[PDB]
């Protein structure tokens, strides 16, 4: 287990550790969070209690070096650090355990839950598609735009996922117009799969980070993102069988863990009918078809 | 993508622009079989792609053959449309190709957008007004090339023939949509007033008849009157 500590909480903030959440108020002892389960990746996240604007947040693996987190009055934020010292580092943690000054990152053990979020995301991964190369960690928030989004203005601070576009050439080959607009599986197996992720790993990888942004920073690009990858699969005709049942458990986990307070803005009800009533895949998503019908049937 | 009126002169300024119109594409005849079920027989169409300055007319004849083992006819339909529309713009010189092309049907944006991926800078918009193409079909010469053709065939005509000579594309245009509307609204009785008065006649490189200006204002009256009755004879007013 990994340990995040916290300089001090000099605003009152709710911060986020994955799928969980508590309160810290003005100048609370608290010193940061303990028992991080290692092997996946993780976010924590922010929302200061005075200025709701700015969700904020870091993506880190533990495995990839010392993490602390300390508030920076001139920028306003409390923003992730590495520790180099590892004899330093220890040793700060263990004096804030002691005075048990930490919250215990609270995985009940037999949830699942964050595994089947994050099964694909990994942080090489993620720090391709947000650019800091000079940390290990790296910063995402509502505010940030796409790539694809920018296309349509700084890119130093761009979440860059790969553009997907249906009416695009990269999408349609010539004179296969009314074939591959259709039925799209050549622009998933061949210009996606084969040519740009390399696997479906690496794929699902960013389909879960993409929903992931999405719902932790109500970041509008990444929901873009995260529809269009889930519509080039079911809009294809030919997709591996294993693919296919992979993606009803990813879905299906992201819909269980969806705020539902949070289902107006971030589903898209056009997507969500095409795929689970209308696309080719229609009747293999089995699982996520019977959790958005008993959930949300108002959508649909 | 559909405007309001407010630039019916958007149409006639200098941009080069072409409608496409899709109705007469995909054509059938519907029949009992010895069975006693229904089926479809299909018969000759074509797209209508007009300039509405010029009054040129591409007249790209769709034959029978073309759906030969084929499904989802109506859906097809659009995409050959699409891709008829792109060759036309691919063989005509640069300076010749449209700097936007307004489909008459919703359902043709997205063949049309795909086929045009090479063209990014021709707007693809459709309308939400209601133009009468589909009614080209009346036009007899039209309908006599293509109802003769033996195999694919793109056939070139001036849809206004000598009009331009004496009005403006923008009266052109007025005029050619309210024979349209007639002949849409009540065929036989359109081509009546067209052709009673058996000295005015069509010259062979034309389609409409040789009416004096006089003569059309008498005649665009008919129609126009002709389009208030049906209105009336359907709606009982
Ligand atoms: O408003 C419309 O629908 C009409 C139109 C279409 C295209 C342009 Cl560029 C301008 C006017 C008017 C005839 C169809």
């Amino acid at each position: 287990m990994n340990t995040v500590p916290f300089t001090s909480a000099p605003i009152e903030v709710t911060i986020g550790i994955d799928q969980y959440s508590f309160n810290v108020k003005e100048n609370q002892p608290f010193h940061g969070i303990k028992d991080i389960p290692i092997g996946h990746v993780h976010v924590i996240h922010f929302q200061h209690a005075d200025n709701s604007s700015m969700r904020y947040g870091y993506w880190f693996d533990c495995r990839m070096g010392n993490f602390y987190i300390q508030y920076d009055p001139k920028d306003g934020l409390y923003k992730m650090m590495e520790e180099r010292d590892g004899a330093k580092f220890e040793n700060i943690v263990h004096n804030f355990k002691e005075r048990q000054m930490m919250v215990s990152y609270p995985k009940i053990d037999e949830d699942d839950t964050w595994y089947n979020l994050t099964e694909f995301v990994q942080m090489d991964k993620i720090r391709k598609i947000v650019r800091k190369d000079e940390n290990q960690f790296s910063y995402v928030d509502s505010s940030m735009t796409t790539v694809q989004e920018n296309e349509l203005s700084d890119p130093a601070h761009s979440l860059n996922y790969t553009v997907i576009n249906f009416k695009s050439r990269e999408a349609i080959r010539p004179g296969h117009e009314m074939e591959d607009f259709l039925d799209k599986s050549y622009y998933l197996n061949t210009v996606m799969l084969q040519g740009i992720f390399k696997n479906s790993s690496n794929y699902f990888g960013e389909l879960q980070f993409a929903f992931l942004n999405a719902m932790f920073f109500g970041n509008y690009g990444s929901s873009l993102q995260w529809h269009a990858m889930i519509e080039l699969i079911c809009s294809s005709a030919t997709v591996p069988k294993h693919m296919l049942d992979k993606l009803d458990e990813i879905l299906y986990y992201q819909i269980k863990t969806l705020p539902e307070q949070y289902s107006d803005i971030l589903l898209n009800e056009r997507v969500w009918n095409i795929c689970l009533y209308s696309s080719f895949q229609k009747n293999s998503l089995h699982n996520t078809e019977k959790i958005m019908e008993n959930k949300y049937p108002e959508l649909l | 993508g559909a405007m309001n009126s407010s630039n019916y002169a958007e149409l006639f300024n200098n941009d080069i622009k072409l409608f496409v119109d899709d109705t007469n594409v995909y054509r059938v005849t519907v029949h009992k079989t010895f069975e006693g079920n229904v089926a479809t027989k299909a018969i000759n169409g074509c797209i209508f792609t007009l300039n509405p300055k010029t009054g040129h007319l591409f007249l790209k004849i769709i034959h029978t053959s073309v759906w030969a083992g084929q499904k989802r006819l109506s859906q097809l339909a659009k995409w050959k449309t699409a891709e008829e529309v792109s060759a036309l713009v691919r063989s005509l010189p640069k300076e010749e190709q449209p700097k936007q092309i307004i489909v008459t049907r919703k359902a043709m944006l997205d063949p049309l957008e795909v086929h045009m991926l090479d063209f990014p800078n021709i707007a693809i918009r459709p309308t939400e007004l209601r133009l009468p193409f589909s009614a080209a079909m009346s036009i007899d010469k039209l309908s006599d090339v293509v109802m003769k053709a033996t195999e694919p065939q793109m056939v070139l005509f001036n849809i206004y023939d000598d009009w331009l000579d004496r009005i403006s594309s923008y009266t052109a245009f007025s005029r050619l949509t309210l024979l349209l509307r007639a002949l849409k609204t009540n065929e036989e009785s359109a081509k009546m007033i067209l052709l009673s008065d058996p000295t005015i006649t069509i010259k062979s490189y034309h389609l409409w008849p040789s009416f004096t200006d006089e003569q059309w204002i008498t005649i665009e009256s008919q129609m126009r009157d002709l389009i208030l009755t049906e209105y009336g004879r359907k709606y009982n007013v």
